[PDB]
């Protein structure tokens, strides 16, 4: 009896602006927005996501959680792709981009209730963004000299490792800074060519022990057993190592060479042939001086028997991605053939031994001085398997921030933990009354959108919302008897859980936010909110 | 399954009424567009009546019978296809209360429609005015009505000359009380068939009397022109043949290979001796001709032409007189191709041609079409047949009738006055036919935005006082004279509109029951 | 009076639904019209996300059962193939023309007078179209004026932040490939390539051609200035003996001996290539030698070319090689034995961008490149499609400006004026008919939808801007002069479209008024919707 009208296209789920579609797109993002509000910060909390392979994984970082979650809302995918901009191009800000872009949509609802068009809302944030980016250059107090000293790295690395597994930031900083200093080459007065690489640091973990038992070794550590009677080599420097791509087996012919079984006379020649040929091929390898054979593929049974008599260490690396980074260490080259270990393709390694890590015997591949390697390894120990997963991800986010220390303003710094976000509010409201026109509504709401960062830090810390907020306002707004504003601009949101009262300077704990992370996160947060506010209509289908 | 009682008569009326009511907006130059929704996402927006009727799927068989009438009506004349369907559908609608509510037997109505058919055709003959069919300048203005408002409007001057020379080519004017009246025997389908030649010019297009072939001389040295050519037509090709029974040829000895080579020359020569028996000047074979028969007939003083279609040989027999013969051994000497004008092989458009033409009018010919491209030839093709169809209706009789609803109203006024003097039971359905004749111009009034009540009543009063030539204008929409303002239509369209619509309306009333079965 | 599996609407309800269904598509495309419009996002359901403000691009992805919108999508098919821009404007002219006529249909007016009233007003609009147009000179120094023309196309499809970046790129792309004469311009010579993992504000212009596969070797020079380009058609990969044979070896050392015999065929060609470098400008400074080599390269030749500081490339697209012949000028050399120094071309500074995933080699700074490349770089997928839709619409918008010497001011300058002209002209002329006044007035009121739609998306009252423009046009006529007025979307008041720089091509608006009138007239001609063929 009731007819149907308003949908002229096809059967689908249709959304129009007359139904408040701009509110529905924000409400759909708000469902996943509250998850990231409790993530960022040292007091943040961890979420459990069961993988499709039947494995429970828990992590603080949102960029990893957004990949494991199934999101059918395309408006959320805009922030997911914006989160990838924080994970790929930068090493920090994955948790911050979801809070800022989510709040820009919340403060935009007040402008929608007043009837303001989405274009003037976007134009208001674009004018307010240039006002903020201009101030970010003046918000920098100190600058890292990029000395690459171990003590200097502990200043930048400590806040990056923070906001995950709080309390371990002091131990994990010494492990990361020691590995980064080994990858960084020794050079002076050259800023043109980049040096540090993210993949140059490979992190390993083994159950058993504790976090204090971890160490830092120069090289690429392998967890596999030597598989043969030779457990380790001697302490003599420059051991010749051969990398073979072809598996260890009887030598074949490049042209045809197909083995077929017909008569029992051929079966005896196949068994006796593999004994004579492999013994002949492995002998020519040992005659040239090769004491170690790295086989990317499997190793036969007869190959392990003859190499034990020649005193050659057997090493198997089933991962081909690790062999590419291994060539930068020892200098060896992979050979697709077998039986011809050319000395031009052979590398040199000073020390190859077998050590006990976490209770299990593993073969360590390392060096000391000669044959400078660009690859380092961070060894971890612990009883809990889930805790070691986030520590490796914290190191990956920690070493990725070292990549941001390069020429594009990598040394500049700004006070974090809620210190800068509050001070920018007074500067944005200063430009609100300064800029006449209808933009005053969007500029004032643009500064209110930055109040979510200190609020979430107080909510995740169990602090009262009615306490930290008025305390930060009176701390960053003062009357100084003079032209130059003085005293404390460093007041942040304190971790609390101890001590006395209120807030305090963040410089006491040597914690700050890097300008390259903060300045780039603002551009991503505005463009992520610009896309959502610019879309007033979508067309989808039932999934 | 079965339909009995008077409800089946209503089902036959509603079947024709459903088809008629849809195409009512397809009449006139102002006819509104129609949108057909297919199960596929596509659609058809054109207002062409014949194109829409072919895309409509109907259930009741009387609706299919009306579609079968449109297929035959579209072949006779180019336009007026929907006019017959609307007229036949309105007669059943006007006679619906007489057949059902008045409880009148259908044969009484059917017998009345037979008398109303003759009475309606006699009025059209009185309203029509004479026209000169021999004037070349007058016929070009008559064809121009079907030329303009088309892609050929720029060539309209060349299109009218091409269409006039094409109609005058196929027609043969003969009459007498001796052998009867052939009615000029004008056939557009078979005898006017055209050969599209790429290149040239539209003005260069000529209408030639004869059969045009694309096959040239098959020998490098041969006579390309014959003064008095003689055409001989045959089916069986000229080449080495085989036995009708099972033939197994296994040659081993070296001296047995020359036996087949000698037979190969003899079997081809025997076929050539049967052709040369009449001493022809030309040889035309339906199928191909081997190179051996080319030299055998070359010594006989005749030209060899192979690879000729069968549809062309039927038209060659008209321009020549050669009787079609299957086997070459049966070829009679009575097949001489005498009275063949020119053999000229002159090439046109970088393609070697041949001329079978002559100085006489067999009522068979092939029009030579040339233009700027093949797409232009296709636009001229369909437009030439529509131009000749309008010119054909003018040549079938020297009479023209006013269009725009003037002829439709002229019949309704005279039918209502003549039916009053008959004084019979058939008088009532005659008024229903006269009311149906008034709906055709009223349909043009509804499409012109004018008041159908006021304009129809005033237009009928002008016929009882003034002339019968006053119709309705399409562009304006007010009552105006057709003759003074240059709106005319041939009578043959009006003859087939009244006859076929009433005859089809009688056949629908003859079926009171629907039989279900295979 | 019905058939099985068929649905039909009779009387005027069939037309009212077709108009109402057209009003639904109007409200959808009313929001995205103009630079103040909105950016729509469509979802196919397979995981594809496209953000495009163009009218036709959205209609092709959307599936519509309404047969009226199907003809609207077919009406825009001829718009992009001719005008290339403004397909959303055409839809707004078709929908509102049906809404304004809907009021007159309910009054009892026959649609033929409404249809004929639109055609008569269309012919009168073409007469005023030639009077309102401004003749622009054919001089090539108008690039300064072309900057304002490029902004008209760019500001519509983007957020206006990328306009200043794309303004010199799009403008110089058309003028570089276009020599100065009457002639014409070919947009096929401008190639569009994309790479991810970068910001959209980094978009730069490429005067030469961008190549996919770059040279991989640590010793290859990154920046090479004034190098000779050589097209090499021979395969430098591993080769086999010219006759069928096999490798029979007892030990691995004998295998290298049989393999080296086939490697001498490549080494014999490598020695002839390096002799060409030392022959012409071998030791000369500010000179270079670059090998294109469409075919592959074996790992042995990479070390030979690196010692001589030669840039080596392999596995090049067949179509991209035909552009290198025009840009660089070097002929294709099939055999190494026939290699001659006359085949060598010339090129400027060649520097390769080093990125782990992909590497680009720039052929730029050429004497007679006769080609250009617009590199659109963005991090996300919609950022690449949105800018590419703006460039392809921007290149075709500037194309119609250089081809057609006539230009028209935008920002509702033609729509408001023509609606005012046809209003006062129909009363003075009175040559059509008294009933045609309804069709002419409906067309005049249908031309005001565009200036009201542009300002409606900005938030300003379309009623106030309409009164200020009409009061300014009336004051301009009293002053006896020529003053053009247009709607300013940023401020909200009127503006001079000649000073602001908003201009529309003459060929775009000529097919827009004629196209929207002809298609909307065919919609009113529909008596009934027939369902058949099922």
């Amino acid at each position: 009896q009731n007819p149907n009208a308003g949908l002229f296209k096809q059967g689908y789920n249709s959304y129009s602006n007359a139904d408040g579609q701009i509110i529905k797109s924000i409400a759909a993002i708000r469902e996943l927005h509250q998850m990231c509000l409790t993530s960022m910060g040292p007091c943040g909390r961890n979420k459990i996501i069961v993988n499709h392979l039947g494995k429970i994984i828990i992590t603080n970082d949102a960029a990893t959680m957004l990949r494991e979650l199934d999101i059918v809302h395309p408006a959320v995918k805009v922030l997911v792709m914006a989160t990838e901009q924080q994970k790929i191009d930068m090493g920090d800000g994955t948790n911050l981009v979801m809070i800022l872009a989510g709040e820009l949509l919340n403060v935009s609802e007040k402008l929608i209730s007043m009837g303001l068009s989405a274009v003037e809302i976007i134009q208001g944030y674009n004018m307010a963004r240039k006002f903020t980016l201009k101030e970010l250059d003046e918000m920098v107090v100190g600058e890292i000299t990029d000395k690459n000293d171990k003590n200097e790295l502990l200043k930048m690395i400590k806040p990056v490792i923070s906001s995950k597994k709080y309390g371990s930031e002091d131990i994990l900083s010494e492990l990361v800074s020691e590995a980064v200093s080994h990858v960084l080459p020794v050079a002076q007065q050259a800023g043109e060519i980049p040096y540090f690489n993210v993949d140059s640091i490979r992190v390993v973990k083994i159950m058993g022990g504790s976090l204090s038992n971890s160490t830092v070794i120069k090289g690429m550590v392998f967890n596999r057993e030597p598989e043969g009677h030779v457990k380790s080599l001697s302490e003599d420097k420059k051991h010749k190592v051969a990398v073979f791509t072809c598996p260890l087996d009887i030598a074949n012919t490049e042209t045809k060479g197909t083995v077929l079984l017909h008569n029992a006379q051929e079966m005896l020649d196949f068994s006796k042939g593999e004994e004579k040929q492999i013994d002949a091929m492995m002998k020519e390898i040992a005659d040239m001086g090769v004491e170690c054979i790295v086989a990317g593929a499997g190793v036969g049974e007869l190959a392990l028997h003859y190499l034990n008599r020649y005193g050659i260490l057997v090493l198997k690396v089933p991962s081909k991605f690790e062999l590419r980074r291994l060539c930068r260490v020892c200098g060896a080259t992979p050979l697709p053939r077998l039986g011809a270990p050319t000395p031009e393709e052979l590398g040199l390694v000073e020390t190859v031994k077998t050590m006990e890590i976490g209770g299990d015997r593993v073969t360590v591949f390392k060096q000391e001085q000669g044959e400078i390697s660009r690859t380092s390894t961070i060894i971890l120990r612990g009883a809990t398997q889930n805790n070691l997963d986030d520590i490796e991800r914290a190191i990956d986010d920690g070493v990725a921030a070292v990549k941001g220390l390069m020429k594009p303003s990598g040394g500049k710094l700004l006070p974090g933990a809620g210190a800068t976000e509050i001070e920018l509010i007074s500067r944005i409201t200063k430009y609100g009354e300064r800029t006449p026109g209808l933009l005053q509504l969007a500029i004032k709401q643009f500064a209110v959108a930055f109040e979510v960062v200190p609020r979430t830090l107080a909510e995740t810390a169990g602090l009262d919302v009615n306490e930290v907020l008025p305390n930060l306002y009176a701390a960053h707004n003062v009357t100084e008897p003079g032209a130059v504003k003085t005293d404390h601009l460093y007041k942040g949101v304190d971790i609390d859980g101890e001590s006395d009262e209120g807030v305090k300077d963040i410089r006491e704990e040597n914690i700050y936010d890097m300008l390259a992370t903060k300045k780039f996160a603002i551009n991503v947060a505005t463009e992520a909110a610009t896309t959502v506010l610019s879309i007033d209509q979508i067309i989808m289908a039932k999934k | 399954e079965r339909t009995t009682g008077r409800q089946a008569q209503i089902s036959n009326i509603t079947a024709a009424k459903a088809v008629a009511d849809v195409i009512r907006t397809c009449l006139g130059p102002k006819a509104m567009l129609k949108m057909l929704l297919d199960p596929m996402g596509g659609l058809v927006l054109t207002n062409d009546g014949h194109a829409i009727l072919r895309e409509i799927d109907v259930a009741h068989p009387a609706a299919k019978s009306m579609l079968e009438l449109s297929r035959t009506q579209d072949e006779e004349v180019g336009d007026g296809t929907t006019t017959v369907i609307i007229l036949a559908g309105e007669i059943l609608a006007q006679c619906a209360p007489y057949l059902i509510e008045k409880n009148i037997h259908p044969v009484i109505i059917i017998q009345a429609l037979k008398k109303a058919l003759t009475d309606a055709l006699e009025v059209i003959k009185q309203v029509s005015k004479p026209v000169d069919v021999e004037n070349d300048a007058a016929m070009k203005k008559l064809i121009q009505a079907s030329i303009g408002t088309k892609y050929v409007i720029h060539w309209s001057e060349k299109m009218c000359e091409l269409a006039l020379d094409a109609v005058k080519t196929v027609r043969k004017d003969l009459g007498q009380t001796v052998e009867g009246e052939p009615n000029f025997e004008i056939d557009i389908k078979r005898y006017v068939r055209v050969e599209k030649i790429p290149g040239g010019d539209v003005l260069d297009s000529r209408v030639l009397k004869g059969v045009l072939l694309n096959k040239d001389v098959v020998h490098p040295k041969m006579s390309r022109h014959i003064e008095n050519p003689r055409v001989v037509l045959l089916d069986c090709p000229l080449e080495y043949k085989k036995g009708e029974s099972q033939t197994n040829i296994e040659i081993e000895k070296e001296e047995d290979w020359n036996r087949i080579l000698q037979i190969e020359e003899e079997q081809v020569q025997l076929m050539c001796e049967q052709i040369l028996a009449v001493r022809p000047t030309l040889v035309i074979t339906e199928k191909g001709v081997s190179d051996l028969a080319q030299h055998y007939l070359l010594k006989g003083g005749c030209s060899v032409l192979r690879r000729v279609k069968k549809s062309d040989n039927n038209r060659i027999a008209r321009v020549t007189g050669a009787t079609i013969v299957n086997r070459v051994e049966d070829l009679k000497e009575s097949d001489v191709g005498t009275n063949c004008g020119l053999f000229k092989v002159e090439m046109i458009g970088d393609e070697y041609f041949s001329f079978l033409d002559n100085c006489k009018e067999p009522k068979a010919c092939t029009i030579m079409l040339r233009g700027g491209s093949k797409d232009i030839l296709n636009e001229i093709d369909r437009n030439l047949q529509d131009a000749m169809a309008v010119a054909r209706n003018v040549m079938l009789s020297p009479s023209l009738s006013p269009g725009g609803g003037a002829t439709e109203m002229a019949v309704s006024v005279k039918l209502a006055e003549k039916a009053k003097q008959l004084e019979g039971i058939q008088q009532w359905p005659y008024q229903a036919v006269a009311d149906a004749m008034e709906c055709i111009p009223r349909t043009l009034i509804q499409n012109a935005g004018g008041d159908p009540i006021r304009l129809l009543s005033q237009l009928r009063a002008k016929h009882a006082q003034g002339n019968f030539t006053t119709g309705i204008d399409g562009d304006k929409g007010k009552i105006v004279d057709m003759v003074s303002y240059g709106i005319w239509e041939p009578e043959v369209i009006k003859q087939q509109s009244v006859k076929t619509a009433i005859e089809s309306a009688c056949l629908l009333l003859r079926v009171d029951d629907i039989v279900s079965g295979v | 009076l019905l058939n099985p599996k068929a649905e039909s609407l009779r009387r005027d309800a069939a037309l009212k639904v077709n108009v109402t269904s057209a009003e639904g598509l109007q409200s959808v495309l009313e929001t995205n019209l103009g630079p103040k419009g909105t950016l729509k996002m469509l979802v196919d359901g397979a995981g594809n996300i496209k953000l495009t403000k163009d009218g036709k691009v959205l209609l092709t992805e959307m599936q519509i059962q309404s047969p009226t919108a199907v003809l609207i999508a077919r009406a825009a098919a001829a718009q992009d193939e001719i005008t290339g821009d403004g397909t959303t404007t055409v839809v707004c002219l078709v929908g509102e023309l049906l809404r304004q006529a809907h009021r007159f249909i309910q009054e009892g007016v026959h649609p033929r007078i409404i249809t004929d009233g639109f055609e008569i007003a269309r012919k009168e609009s073409m007469k005023f179209l030639d009077e309102f147009k401004i003749s622009k000179t054919n001089l090539s120094n108008d690039r300064e004026f072309l900057l304002q023309v490029a902004r008209s196309s760019l500001l519509t499809k983007v957020d206006a932040d990328l306009t200043e970046v794309l303004t010199p790129i799009v403008t110089d792309a058309v003028l570089s490939v276009y020599d100065a004469q009457a002639d014409n311009l070919d947009l096929h010579m401008v190639e569009i390539m994309q790479m991810q993992h970068l910001s959209p504000k980094d978009t730069t212009f490429i005067k030469g051609l961008v190549l996919d596969h770059g040279g991989r070797h640590p010793d290859m020079p990154t920046r090479v200035k004034n190098a000779y380009v050589l097209i090499l058609n021979v395969s430098l990969e591993y080769e086999k003996t010219e006759v069928n044979s096999g490798f029979f070896y007892s030990s691995a050392d004998q295998r290298d001996k049989l393999a080296a015999s086939e490697r001498k065929f490549v080494d014999a060609k490598l020695k002839k290539i390096i002799d060409l470098k030392n022959e012409v400008c071998g030791m000369d400074p500010d000179k270079g030698f670059v090998i294109i080599n469409q075919k592959g390269i074996d790992p042995m030749s990479l070390d030979v070319f690196a010692k001589h500081n030669i840039l080596a490339l392999r596995r090049a697209k067949r179509r991209n090689m035909e552009r290198l012949q025009l840009v660089t000028g070097g002929e294709a050399q099939n055999s190494v034995e026939d290699l001659s120094p006359q085949i060598l071309g010339f090129s400027g500074l060649v520097y390769q961008e080093t990125i782990g995933e992909e590497k680009f080699t720039y052929v730029t700074e050429n004497t007679d490149p006769k080609s250009c490349t617009i590199l659109i770089k963005g991090s996300t997928h919609y950022a690449l499609a949105q800018t590419k839709d703006a460039v392809r619409d921007g290149l075709r918008a500037v194309a119609n400006v250089l081809k057609d010497k006539n230009i028209i001011p935008g920002a509702g300058a033609f729509y408001i004026a023509l609606s005012r002209y046809l209003r006062s002209a129909n009363m003075n002329k009175l040559g059509a008919k008294g009933k045609t006044k309804t069709g002419i007035e409906a067309f005049a009121e249908a031309l005001l939808v565009i200036p009201k739609t542009l300002v409606k998306n900005s938030g300003f009252d379309p009623l106030d801007v309409l009164a200020m423009v009409e009061d300014e046009l009336d004051d301009a006529q009293d002053s006896d002069e020529t003053r053009y007025v247009g709607v300013d979307l940023n401020i909200g008041d009127s503006c001079d479209p000649t000073i602001e720089g908003i201009w529309d091509s003459y060929r775009v608006l000529r097919n827009a008024i004629t196209g929207a009138t002809g298609i909307a007239s065919n919609l009113l001609l529909c008596d009934e919707l027939l369902r058949a063929g099922r």
